[PDB]
């Protein structure tokens, strides 16, 4: 129950703003910077602010933090949602963040503005189908927003029917200082780029263990998807009765369905770090990094990032592969190494100074993160079994699907 | 080709499953 | 002679094939066309005569003549039987009582000696409710198998999903086209 | 099929090695079809089996049935879900529509001895979809 969305900028100064309701005065946003400079220099600062009656709950964006007023019991998380498909929308519509495009586009912001939310209650969000009715260079409403498939346009021709499939892979790994890895959690991600002619009606099927368990054959390598999410185009129902995946495509690439379920495999990547710091001596960086994964496999763009000295100068790196750069604004050591192949071991020895003077405060334990990607690799063995893609008018599908496998909260606790 | 994975071919459904 | 028109003609397609559309009343049958025709589930009320309409798919014509299956309907569908090419019958699992009436009828239509070139098809509908069959009970208990000399295949497809339809024309194009 | 026929042999020495009682990840072949077997596709081995011969009257053993499924995806990229058996005790029926192969008994269905015994009536009657109406939908 949102009374003005409005957008702001870097120094307080409001891009944009569209009252909904009006319940709230438009002065209300002077108090809003002070309040946000209170809270973070006092460690208070949070995504709801309150003005008194007037509660201040925004995000902040590439450039600007949309900061939406409100002064009933609004649903926050109503709030937070709008302002995710506002941010997701201008990103389709325009191609960078920034206040070049606000001050720029405000002839279709106003309109977009305007129709997307109307006295707080949000009504249309599909970018694809709101590009139909407000252009930036008007014609009756689209039908596909009256009716009940508004994320499959109609009457949508092409010369060729094929649908990319990214089986997206992250490798979260939560590992302590101790050696121990705590959070070890894999979340698949089945991003599809549907481009086909008309409306198809999209029939997925993988090997999931749930499904074989119930067809009765669960007994080979079965997907253990603790949640999976589907998206607003797949039908709720279909899955909760027999785990049919049955949606209408979209024209675009959009996530169907993301895949959650935790990891208890071995790492990938084993990396064994050692800090022979001197007491504002020296420094010493024995680390070595053991790929746990296939051999078969290749991790293309490894980084792991190690944390180096924030003060630390005249840095030397005695590696055995890849390239080892030292990013000042980064302070940390970034073992880059272009292809890893599996069961690869690579040994590095860090050395750099220290000033003699100590720190005044000091400056933490930044963790070790790793940035390997390596494709065409599933971790977590689930296949897509079939896709039924059937319309009505009857066509020859030629749909196609990658998986690519990457690190995704794989970050290493120091000691 | 494209990194991360070369595009591979999707079936229509569970034909071992009628 | 020359067939060289009908051999281009034939180049980019030029068969057709035609259809008929049987079964008792309320049994999907109009349903059944228009999802065929149209693509979506349109209500309408008893078929009191008769539907006829054109499907286009894999560059054949299929003309489906809808019949419905009232009582004084039922001796109807002889005038349909003259230059007819193919024959669907769909059967409704979902009246217990009235499957031996629809089996019954199916035999009376297949003992007539003019109707020998139209191939069987069963269609299951009304595959959406629990105590709908597989589709082996209706043909055990139709005897589909004891049809001499009769090409039957039995599909189930579901009126509110629109499931099996594609394998059934297929299965129709497969029967009626003996090429590649 | 060549690559096939190459395959029959060693598939076929190598299940009778191992008796009838290492690297981690899941790699995938670039650009190899991957989907379940068909029907058509599984009479077309299971006749190819019956005709080469070393399946029918082999004891079923696990290994050798997981050695089997993985050589035929290997040389086909069928998933190895369609090569599975009806529970016992008794007869097991190939789950897949139109596979020819069956288990039969030799002698807890665990522990009862099983053999591999071609059967034409399995590609046209539906003996695993009847037995189990739950399991095929
Ligand atoms: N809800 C639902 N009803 C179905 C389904 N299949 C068949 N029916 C029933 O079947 C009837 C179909 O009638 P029509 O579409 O008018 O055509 P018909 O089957 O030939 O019926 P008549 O015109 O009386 O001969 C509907 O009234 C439905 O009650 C189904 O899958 N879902
Ligand atoms: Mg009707």
């Amino acid at each position: 129950s949102a009374s003005a969305v409005y957008v702001l900028d870097l120094k307080g100064k409001v891009l944009i703003c569209r009252n909904y309701r009006g319940d709230v005065d438009m002065s209300e946003v002077e108090h809003f910077m002070p309040i946000l400079m209170e809270k973070e220099e006092e460690g208070m600062l949070s995504p709801i602010l309150a003005h008194g009656g007037v509660r201040f709950m925004w995000i902040k964006h590439n450039n600007l933090y949309l900061v939406a007023t409100s002064k009933k019991n609004a649903c926050v998380s109503l709030v937070f949602s709008f302002l995710y498909k506002v941010v997701q929308v201008f990103s389709e519509y325009f191609k960078e963040l920034e206040e070049e495009s606000i001050r720029d586009n405000f002839v279709i912001i106003y309109e977009l503005l305007d129709e997307l939310m109307d006295f707080g209650y949000p009504q249309t969000t599909d970018s694809k189908i709101l590009q139909e009715y407000i252009t930036q260079e008007a014609p009756r409403p689209p039908a596909t927003v009256t009716n009940a498939v508004s994320w499959r346009s109609e009457g949508i021709k092409y010369r060729k029917n094929e649908v990319f499939l990214d089986v997206i892979e992250a490798v979260n790994l939560l590992v302590s200082a101790n050696g121990n890895v705590l959070r070890s959690e894999i979340v698949g991600s089945i991003k599809m780029r549907v481009f086909l002619s008309g409306m198809p009606e999209l029939r997925l099927g993988l090997n999931d263990k749930v499904l074989f368990d119930n067809t009765g054959r669960g007994k080979s390598k079965s997907v253990e998807l603790e949640d999976v999410k589907f998206h607003q185009c797949v039908r709720l129902s279909r899955f909760e009765n027999d785990r049919t995946i049955s949606f209408i495509p979209p024209d675009g690439e959009f996530e169907l369905m993301s895949y959650r379920l935790n990891t208890h495999v071995k790492p990938l990547i084993w990396i064994e770090s050692v800090i022979e710091k001197h007491s504002h001596s020296r420094i010493e960086y024995m680390v070595k990094a053991k790929s746990q994964f296939k051999r078969r496999s290749t991790a293309n763009n490894v980084e792991i990032h190690i944390p180096v000295p924030n003060d630390a100068d005249s840095p030397k790196f005695k590696t055995t592969v890849g390239s080892v750069k030292w990013v000042p604004e980064n302070s940390e050591i970034v073992w880059s190494v272009k292809s890893f192949p599996g069961g690869k071991e690579y040994l590095m020895r860090a050395h750099f100074g220290l000033p003699s003077v100590e720190a005044e405060d000091k400056e933490g334990k930044p963790p070790i993160s790793v940035k390997f990607e390596i494709p065409y690799f599933t971790t977590s063995g689930i296949q897509v079994r079939y896709l039924k893609i059937i319309e009505k008018s009857g066509y020859q599908a030629l749909p196609w699907v990658r998986y690519i496998t990457q690190n995704g909260d794989y970050q290493l606790r120091t000691q | 080709d494209r990194k991360g994975g070369s595009y591979s071919q999707a079936a229509g459904s569970d034909s071992a499953q009628s | 002679g020359n067939i060289f028109a009908n051999l281009f003609k034939g180049l980019f397609g030029k068969k057709e094939m035609r259809i008929l559309m049987v079964g008792l009343d309320a049994a999907g049958k109009t349903t059944i066309l228009y999802k065929l025709k149209l693509g979506e589930i349109v209500t309408t009320i008893p078929t009191i005569g008769f539907n006829v309409e054109t499907v286009e798919y894999k560059n054949i014509s299929f003309t489906v003549w809808d019949v419905g299956g009232q009582d004084k309907i039922r001796p109807l569908w002889r005038h349909y039987f003259q230059n007819t090419q193919g024959l669907i019958f769909v059967v409704d699992s979902n009246d217990r009582e009235r499957v031996n009436e629809a089996r019954e009828e199916l035999m009376r239509m297949l003992a007539e000696d003019e109707l020998r070139d139209a191939v069987l098809l069963v269609f299951a509908n009304k595959q959406d409710l629990p105590n709908a069959m597989n589709a082996a009970e209706i043909t055990d208990k139709l005897g589909l198998h004891s049809l001499r000399h009769r090409n039957w295949y039995i599909q189930a497809t579901c009126a509110t999903s629109g499931d099996g339809l594609y394998e059934g024309l297929d299965w129709l194009s497969n029967q009626l086209r003996n090429q590649k | 099929s060549k690559s096939s026929v190459i395959g029959w042999p060693a598939v076929r020495e190598r299940m009778r090695r191992a008796e009838p009682a290492e690297e981690v990840g899941f790699p995938v072949t670039p650009q190899v079809p991957l989907r379940p077997m068909t029907y058509k596709a599984a009479v077309d081995l299971s006749h190819f089996l019956k005709e080469k011969g070393g399946l029918e009257g082999l004891i079923h053993s696990q290994r050798r049935q997981d050695i089997l499924d993985l050589w035929i995806y290997h040389t086909q990229g069928y998933f190895p879900d369609w090569q599975n058996y009806t529970p016992g005790p008794g007869v097991r029926y190939p789950l897949t529509f139109g596979w020819c192969y069956k288990l039969v008994p030799v002698e807890d269905p665990e522990r009862e001895v099983l053999e591999w015994r071609f059967d034409s009536r399995l590609a046209f009657h539906h003996v695993a979809r009847e037995l189990h109406p739950e399991y095929f939908k």
